[PDB]
């Protein structure tokens, strides 16, 4: 009942009036908030079937100005704006996980799919079934979330003259470095203990599986269990909808003997042994290398020179070189990622082949993307995610200037001067051309005799004097970055091993004449689609690079979505819990834009008691500010005198408090 | 913009070039410049005067080889700009304009060549930035350490640099013209002794593929030259292009010695270890344990087998008996200042250090003497 | 609010710091600045320009040592500043605006340097409070006494303070500018005569260690020279960092002599024990019983094995026949002065005897010529 | 019996010996042992194996050239003995038996050094009686002074002694291994910037005639490089031994600046002005005033033309603003040091102080440290 949609009216905009206004609207069964263009969502928990069919009817865009503030407006608005601009746009799902991302997404494809009459007659088009076997391949247990998204699912929602056709479905930001290397008290990607709890007995004599506990790729979390939620029946279901989507038990089999094959490469051990005039490497014991070798239909010599040797290969010559044991865990490691990779890849490439659609057609895009993230202590991978979410920050802020300029040009033309500050001194900050922190990073990988201790120096070095960055007093192992959700801290404990993704073109061409068919043809397909670069930081930036193209080529408008106490309670939460997902978010930046403006008729009407103020005023472009800014001798702030009179600043109204507080003085 | 910067290590017998970031050089080719010197008589097989240096190479026996950079200097310097040109363009196909490129030099050559070298550079080719850089550094570069002595023997020159935490010694560089075309002058001049007469170029360059084949350096030479001049074991036999046999001897491993005793050839100078011994003798104490546990390699001519176990044998009789040497000895001293190149000039922080075409207009070639080195 | 004061005795050739109420100092390492003086040729190792003491001391081979304190005044004001601050934050990891801290200090030191150090430890790091103390008065708080004549021999100043009771006597304090680095520097002119040559600061270094590490003091000087020259019994040998072994003759106990006999180096002013005696002689005969019965030592310089015995001799035969001379060398002799600091600052009834921010304020740095000794 | 005593200046790179009495040297050579190295084709012509200096000067193409004094010491014994042989005989023609004999010394050379002197020209030429005498003292006899500071500059050792009135202050003798050798050594490697390369013996010494003939010291050293890449005034021509025509041109004056600046060669030490100037800021004041009033110069290599006015600039802009410098350049900077000992060797008082047979034969070689210096 309390609206309240539009707080862009109230005298002042601080985060303490924006918490009470979404306490008060949350208290009145209120979740959505149309602040303007931009959407507010709160998870309720709190199982909400609003309407049905009739929503669409019901909340359209002929009656925004009286219309509730409801999710489903956007679609509505999404085909009113095309078919007036003719230019197709894109929506994002942005929050933290955990923030009804997933459910809002089922929800506004539910509302696009049920607008035509026609989704009961092609329900046939094969579109969401496969969100359950993304979203096991792509999430992981975090520290505070058992099922967080760690990369940037795209999905395509396709359009030709108002018919619904096929979804093409894409990621983008996927965390390589996840696989190999995961904090305390979390754990690797679901499927991994998923298939492990699943597994039938015929896997378990044939396939040497029966460490799914003392993998060195899963046990490094130190407590597997903690997910007890899931269970065999999730790969149960798993198994279903993959038979679901037209995969043959080859294709399963196929994976499942990957996927085995990653797990073992993870329990593969290497010794500091004595050679001809170093100490080098050599491989523990032979026996799992020649498992996995049986296992991929692949030499297993083959294996054992490109885990141990280098191979320096010229038109005249080739030469093998030895490998220290970091480099060999490193290369150990490359060849994971890159097969967990590939494995993903050809995954969502023939999701997107079964159900594709036409060529040369419209389209909606729907990103679901990470949330802000700041935690105890703070890794790379933390700090992608926060490089990426300040990119996206740049594209809101971006969206929100221009909203105000629209707004300001639409009440007089003169105001289109007002600047605006971005965040890309952040963003150079981070990963800038010359002397980044990333391209430090990079640097720092390929440079000999380097640690985390060189790196920190250097970076503290190269940015000493920059405002954002924050050298510590101690001597301590961190460094800080001003991001706009505030500080934090990151630690440069083992950047160096989460990089030093090389792999070198003789892994791919042993991989390409593997004897199995699903292996050669991925491997063969990578090296045709195949300038590039070699870390985990680079590959990370060129797909945010082809994030960002992909959403400048359409209009970006996008929604929110905060999250309660994280207890599961319905409909109690924390301010404090409200503050910190608003800082997250970065709707607290609106606040920043705004830099204030009130309207002076309701100046004339609440303030009667000022000065005996005349009530009689029935022009809103009257002199009246000048008035008592010579008679009153107040200090001239304004720049000039406005027709609506949006000129108020925060000077001024300090001074009007200050008066007001004084002239009660009276008895 | 992404630009990948060329890095052509044109070094004194062999040019190995290609794009920075790669693990091997693209194009490996000799540095030689053929002439035809008889007369033709086919009407229109008279128009190619000048074959680059792998064309030079199937065309041996009716042109005569010239090689453009002796003992480190540039001698002919159009011979090497057409060799620059042709490795720019008919062999890595790739427009010099856009690129960067990274040139090599020995330590101690003359200034009128780096002059030299960036005008033709600059005004020819059109290179947006260019820099030239020690090969010795690049060695280490190579070799993923940053202390230790670089033995760079290349076939022209072989210098040792001494650097301690990146911080180069330049007072204890010391510099041989002792080289592998000496050691190739003087098999062709050893190998008369059985018969076998070399004379022409492409007969030294036969001598040089024979050195390149059955040379190799002994730990004791006295005791070899009596198992050699004992028996027939050391013997090895070798085929000429046209299918005659030739035998070798004592001369298989007679040929290389001379980088330790420089006496054969009548230099006055002392073999490699005893100027490692003395470059080391030139730092400090603290510099030389370092030193002493870190000598690297680089080079062609040093992938003799057993060169290695000798010098490590000769700095240990030299050193004081309680210090350890260990002589670093990598599968990849050919062309390894390549791949040091390389891991240089792909470094985002190398991107400053550049000579751009603006500074080199406006304060004139010598610059090329203020940001090198 | 408990907060234990920072005790930071900044010597003149070693810092010793460390919190009030400890045993021993949590931090000791040499008071140097040391800067790169040859070129970096690897991009990238370039930006550390200057290392702390003991950084400096293990990459002594690429930089030059410089000792900001000379001879106990504050020469260079720059390198005392940097090694306060690393001494506080790089190596104790404690901030210095929350904890007051204690600095020592020569006798007979110039007022601009207290000046100039509470100006220092003020502005710079905000300290609470400060306070200056003499050294003697520490060492022999930590000696557990209160009377007798302390003999202070730090390796840039040797004074000589009598107190009875706890009251000092002012007219009667000796200061002597032949030290430990004097010693040091008559080693490397004095091994010259076996032609070993050090020049360089390291080298410098390694001559202090050998001293710390050999040399001694005898009862006789004509004797032992004698039995020096007459044998080869006294000779040890020392292992430099390179492995050369060098020996050490009649050398190993000339070089500590010159504090007795400090005509060595030219001084016209007599040995410790003279300037021993003629202090008790300036003193009451009161006095001069009790400074007789207890004398006491400190610092490092008086660590010699020896030192005791012989100068104990000479007080004797410069002293009455009928008085007992008895001459305290307690084991802690280096940080002595650190202990005695710590058991001062630790007093519940020193807190009204520091140096409060307010009183600095107000009444200018010129309150540390009257709150101090 | 009217015996003339032999004086025989064996300087580090030249022999200058005579009669005392004289106003010259009667024989100058250079002290280098020559021994060939080819083999010889001709029977006969190979029996003399060893030639001495002006013998190995004639005949450079055809041996080694060695020195047997390195930097002052004196390494090679045999070589040593072969000189003064020939300096006795072959050269004076005057029997060493009959004669006594004057020798020089560094000040601070080791004592085995001259043990080893006395002990050979008491057994083997058996002379009747020897002394060993400083260089600096010699230098001020030859000046006809008593007061100021001696600056010995050979091409083995650089030293200060600071004399007044004729006590010397041992204290205040500082010494430099950086000498005229090392200059010929740093021309060697600087003058390949032009390309011209000098490795063997012969053409390091051709190198050195060229430093003599042609090298000179600037007032400032800034502007004469900006004049001299700025034109081409000051470039020189010098004709080798075979006709072949070479130019130098800011290399003339860049070899000895390293005088000044020995930061070239990588020394840490200072210029010869401030070692100096800290020589005399190790004397006493009265002492210092006639120091700065009568700064002299001896030795070879600082023959320099400009070397005094720049070293008066240096020494003024160092010393106090108020006092007179004025430093001796007398035209005999070469072999003064002769001069000083024929002079010192003639007087009549001076019969007394030498080192007769029956003192060493009795006392043994050691009296050579009681009764010198
Ligand atoms: N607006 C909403 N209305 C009703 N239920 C919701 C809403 N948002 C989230 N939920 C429920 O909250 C639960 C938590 O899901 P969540 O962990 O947020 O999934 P994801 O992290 O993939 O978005 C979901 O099962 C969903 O049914
Ligand atoms: N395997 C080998 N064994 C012996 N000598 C070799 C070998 N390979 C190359 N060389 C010698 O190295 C010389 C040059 O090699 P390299 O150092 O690669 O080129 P550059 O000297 O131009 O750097 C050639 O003259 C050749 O004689
Ligand atoms: N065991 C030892 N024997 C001889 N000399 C020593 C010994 N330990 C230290 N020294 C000398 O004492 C000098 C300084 O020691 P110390 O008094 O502890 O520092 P400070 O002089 O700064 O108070 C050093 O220069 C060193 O030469
Ligand atoms: N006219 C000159 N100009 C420059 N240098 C000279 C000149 N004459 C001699 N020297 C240098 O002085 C050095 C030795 O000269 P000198 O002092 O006479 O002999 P010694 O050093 O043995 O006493 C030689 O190495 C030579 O380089
Ligand atoms: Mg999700
Ligand atoms: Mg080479
Ligand atoms: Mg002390
Ligand atoms: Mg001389």
């Amino acid at each position: 009942e309390d609206g309240v949609e539009d707080m862009t009216q109230l005298e002042d905009l601080q985060e303490t009036t924006v918490l009470a206004n979404l306490k008060t609207r949350f208290e009145r069964n209120l979740i959505y908030t149309y602040i303007g263009s931009i959407l507010v969502s709160v998870n309720p928990y709190r199982m909400f079937a609003i309407y049905g069919p009739e929503q669409v009817q019901q909340y359209s865009g002929r009656a925004l100005g009286e219309n509730p503030p409801h999710l489903f407006a956007i679609a509505n608005l999404a085909f009113a704006k095309m078919l007036d601009a003719k230019q197709n746009q894109c929506v994002i799902i942005s929050g933290e996980s955990g923030s009804g991302k997933t459910e809002a997404t089922k929800l506004i494809l539910r509302c696009l799919a049920a607008m035509n009459q026609r989704r009961d007659v092609m329900q046939q088009i094969k579109i969401l079934e496969a969100t359950p076997l993304l979203e096991a391949f792509g999430n992981a247990k975090t520290v505070r979330n058992d099922n967080s998204s760690r990369f940037g699912k795209f999905v395509e929602i396709f359009l030709e003259g108002g018919v619904i056709c096929g979804a093409i479905t894409s990621q983008y930001l996927l965390e390589k470095s996840r696989i190999v290397f995961q904090a305390k008290n979390e754990r690797n990607y679901h499927i991994f203990y998923e298939l492990l709890a699943g597994l039938p007995a015929q896997l378990r004599q044939a396939f040497s599986l029966q460490e799914a506990e003392t993998y060195y790729y899963l046990n490094q979390g130190g407590n597997c269990e903690i997910a007890g939620k899931s269970d065999a029946d999730d790969f149960r279901r798993l198994l279903a909808a993959m038979e679901v989507l037209g995969f043959t038990s080859e294709d399963q089999d196929s994976i499942f003997r990957i996927l085995a094959s990653i797990l073992h490469l993870g329990n593969v051990y290497f010794e500091k042994h004595e050679t001809d005039a170093q100490e080098v490497a050599s491989v523990v014991s032979a026996r799992e290398i020649q498992a996995v070798a049986e296992l991929l239909q692949v030499s297993p010599e083959g294996l054992q020179k490109a885990i141990t040797f280098k191979v320096t290969e010229t038109i005249r010559e080739k030469i093998f070189t030895p490998l220290t044991v970091e480099s060999a865990v490193d290369a150990r490691d490359a060849i994971a990622k890159v097969l967990y990779a590939l494995l993903f890849g050809w995954l969502i490439t023939r999701v997107n082949a079964l159900v594709s659609p036409k060529q040369d057609t419209l389209s909606i895009a729907i990103l679901d993307i990470y949330g802000f993230e700041d935690l105890s202590f703070n890794s790379f991978e933390q700090l992608c995610i926060n490089y990426a979410n300040e990119n996206l920050q740049y594209l809101f802020n971006k969206i929100v200037f221009q909203e105000e300029q629209e707004e300001y040009i639409r009440e007089q033309m003169d105001w289109r001067e007002i600047a605006f500050a971005d965040n890309q001194p952040c963003i150079n900050l981070i990963s800038l051309k010359p002397y980044g922190i990333l391209r430090i990073l990079d640097d720092q990988c390929c440079f000999p005799q380097a640690t985390d201790h060189t790196f920190l120096q250097k970076c503290h070095y190269h940015h000493g004097a920059n405002p954002l960055y924050s050298k510590p007093k101690m001597p301590l192992p961190e460094f800080t970055i001003k991001h706009y959700a505030g500080k934090v801290t990151y630690q440069v404990h083992k950047f160096l091993d989460k990089n030093h993704d090389q792999v070198r073109q003789d892994v791919l061409d042993l991989f390409v004449h593997s004897r199995t068919r699903v292996v050669a043809h991925l491997f063969s397909s990578h090296a045709a689609q195949t300038y590039k670069a070699h870390t985990v930081a680079a590959k990370f930036q060129q797909s945010l690079l082809d994030l960002v193209e992909k959403m400048e080529r359409c209009n970006p408008l996008f929604v929110r979505c905060l999250k309660p106490n994280h207890k599961k309670e319905p409909g109690l939460f924390e301010p404090d819990v409200m503050m910190a997902q608003l800082r997250y978010s970065g709707v607290l930046e609106t606040v920043r834009i705004r830099k204030v403006r009130l309207p002076f008729q309701v100046f004339i009407d609440r303030y009667r008691c000022l000065v005996a103020l005349k009530l009689n005023v029935p022009a809103d472009g009257d002199m009246c500010v000048s008035l008592l800014s010579r008679l009153c001798t107040v200090t001239p702030d304004m720049y000039r005198v406005g027709i609506s009179k949006l000129f108020l600043k925060e000077h001024l109204h300090q001074l009007l408090e200050s008066m007001r507080e004084r002239v009660q003085n009276r008895a | 913009d992404e630009t990948t910067a060329l890095v052509c290590d044109n070094g004194s017998g062999l040019v190995k070039a290609g794009f920075a970031g790669d693990d091997a050089p693209r194009a490996v080719f000799p540095s030689i410049v053929g002439r035809p010197r008889h007369q033709g008589v086919m009407v229109g097989m008279g128009q190619k005067d000048s074959y680059v240096g792998d064309e030079a190479q199937s065309k041996r026996g009716i042109l005569t080889l010239k090689y453009p950079i002796e003992h480190g200097i540039i001698t002919n310097w159009d011979d090497m700009e057409k060799i620059w040109h042709h490795t720019f363009y008919n062999e890595l196909r790739v427009a010099p304009e856009e690129h960067p490129t990274l040139l090599t030099e020995a330590p101690l050559n003359p200034k009128a060549n780096r002059e030299k070298m960036t005008q033709i550079m600059f005004e020819t080719f059109n290179v947006p930035a260019m820099y030239v850089a020690i090969q010795a550094v690049l060695s280490l570069y190579a070799s993923g350490r940053t202390t230790g002595i670089v033995l760079d023997s290349g076939d022209g020159v072989t210098h040792n640099v001494p650097i301690y935490e990146g911080y180069a010694l330049p007072h204890a560089i010391m510099r041989l013209d002792l080289a592998g075309r000496d050691l190739t002058d003087y098999l062709m001049k050893i190998l008369t002794e059985r018969g076998y007469s070399f004379v022409t170029t492409a007969e030294r360059e036969i001598v040089r593929d024979i050195k390149e084949k059955l040379c190799y350096v002994a730990l004791d030479f006295e005791n070899e030259m009596a198992t050699a001049a004992s028996s027939s074991s050391l013997e090895k036999s070798y085929e000429l292009p046209d299918g005659q046999v030739i035998t070798i001897g004592n001369e298989r491993f007679r040929c290389p010695e001379t980088l330790f005793q420089p006496s054969f050839i009548g230099m006055e100078s002392a073999g490699i270890h005893e100027t490692t011994y003395n470059s080391i003798m030139k730092c400090d104490i603290d510099i030389r344990k370092d030193l002493y546990a870190n000598n690297v390699m680089s080079g062609g001519t040093t992938m003799y087998p057993g060169i290695a176990d000798r010098m490590q044998k000769e700095i240990t009789a030299l050193a004081p008996s309680t210090m350890k040497i260990k002589i670093i000895a990598p599968p990849e001293r050919k062309y390894s200042v390549w791949i040091g190149g390389s891991i240089l000039a792909s470094l985002s922080t190398f991107q400053q250090m550049w000579i751009t075409k603006q500074e080199y207009d406006e304060a004139g070639p010598s610059i090329v003497h203020r940001k090198c080195f």
